[PDB]
C-alpha cells in the first residue's frame, strides 16, 4: 500500500 | 571545476501490472529486486536489465523488500499483514512472519542477516529471528503508521520513522529507545536511513524536505529541497560510488540528485510518467534504479561516469 496515499 | 554526474537511461524494465513500490540492489550487485502493488516480487539483472524470475505468495500488495547480506535471501512487507522470507534461488517462501495487526510497510535485514526489522500501520516495530521466523520483540515505537526501519552498520541500532512526526533510534539488543531524534510532531517523517558509515541519518518529511542529521549530536547538518514530496513515502539514498550525492524519487515524476555537501541539485532524471516512489543506488557502479507508480509501472536503470 506504499503506492497509495 | 565542479562535478555533476551524467546518469543516462540504459534500460527500462516492464512487467509489473500495478504500481511498483520498491527496488533494491542485491549486495553482490548482480540483481535488482522489485516489489509491487500487484502482489509480486520480480528479479532482474542489474547490468543487462534482463528479467530473471517472478516470486509470488503474498495475498495483497507489497510495500517493501530487502536483501540478506549474502544476496541469498529476500524479505518482503505486505498489506496482508505478513512478511515473507524467500530463497531467491528457488523463489520459494521459507517463512511467513505473523504478528502485525495491520499492513506491514517496511522491512530490513541487519548486517548479520539473522534478524529482520519491520514497521507497520499498527504503529509497532517488530524484530524477527530469521532462522525460526519467531518474533523476538514488539516495540510500541510510535503513535501512527511506521514509514521506515533500518539497521545501522554494526546492527546494534535501528532507526524508525513515523507519521506521528518522530524519528527514533533503538537499541537492537534491548529494544529500548536510545533517542527521539526528530522531536516535532508533524510533519510526518516518511523515510529514514543510516548513512553508510552509520554516523548520519537521512530523513524525509512530507513537506518536500530531506535532512541529514548527525545522530550523535542530534542536530541537522544539511537540508535538501527542490523536489516534490507531500503524499508518498519515497525512498531516498546516499550515492558513494563516484561523487557523494543524495538520490531521491519525487512526485513530479523525476529522480533528484543533490551534491551532498553543497546541497545543490546536480541532476534531475526524466523519463518516468508517474511519481518516482523508489530509487536505489548500485553498491559498486554508478547505477541508479528508479521505479514509478500506476501510470508508469516501469523500473528504469541509469548509469553515469560521475
Amino acid at each position: 500500500a506504499r503506492t497509495k496515499q | 571545476t565542479p562535478v555533476k554526474p551524467n546518469y543516462a537511461l540504459m534500460f527500462t524494465l516492464a512487467g509489473h501490472t500495478k504500481a511498483v513500490s520498491s527496488v533494491k540492489f542485491s549486495p553482490n550487485g548482480e540483481w535488482l529486486a522489485s516489489s509491487s502493488a500487484d502482489k509480486l516480487i520480480k528479479i532482474w539483472g542489474a547490468y543487462d536489465g534482463k528479467f530473471e524470475k517472478t516470486i509470488s505468495g503474498h495475498k495483497l500488495g507489497i510495500s517493501d523488500v530487502a536483501w540478506s547480506s549474502d544476496s541469498n535471501l529476500l524479505v518482503s512487507a505486505s498489506d496482508d499483514k505478513t512478511l515473507k522470507i524467500w530463497d531467491v534461488s528457488s523463489g520459494k517462501c521459507l517463512k511467513t512472519l505473523k504478528g502485525h495487526s495491520n499492513y506491514v510497510f517496511c522491512c530490513n535485514f541487519n548486517p548479520q542477516s539473522n534478524l529482520i526489522v519491520s514497521g507497520s500501520f499498527d504503529e509497532s516495530v517488530r524484530i524477527w529471528d530469521v532462522k525460526t521466523g519467531m518474533c523476538l520483540k514488539t516495540l510500541p515505537a510510535h503513535s501512527d503508521p511506521v514509514s521506515a526501519v533500518h539497521f545501522n552498520r554494526d546492527g546494534s541500532l535501528i532507526v524508525s520513522s513515523s507519521y506521528d512526526g518522530l524519528c527514533r533510534i533503538w537499541d537492537t539488543a534491548s529494544g529500548q529507545c536510545l533517542k527521539t531524534l526528530i522531536d516535532d510532531d508533524n510533519p510526518p517523517v516518511s523515510f529514514v536511513k543510516f548513512s553508510p558509515n552509520g554516523k548520519y541519518i537521512l530523513a524525509a518529511t512530507l513537506d518536500n524536505t530531506l535532512k541529514l542529521w548527525d545522530y550523535s549530536k542530534g542536530k541537522c547538518l544539511k537540508t535538501y529541497t527542490g523536489h516534490k514530496n507531500e503524499k508518498y513515502c519515497i525512498f531516498a539514498n546516499f550515492s558513494v560510488t563516484g561523487g557523494k550525492w543524495i538520490v531521491s524519487g519525487s512526485e513530479d515524476n523525476m529522480v533528484y540528485i543533490w551534491n551532498l555537501q553543497t546541497k545543490e541539485i546536480v541532476q534531475k532524471l526524466q523519463g518516468h510518467t508517474d511519481v518516482v516512489i523508489s530509487t536505489a543506488c548500485h553498491p559498486t557502479e554508478n547505477i541508479i534504479a528508479s521505479a514509478a507508480l500506476e501510470n508508469d509501472k516501469t523500473i528504469k536503470l541509469w548509469k553515469s561516469d560521475c
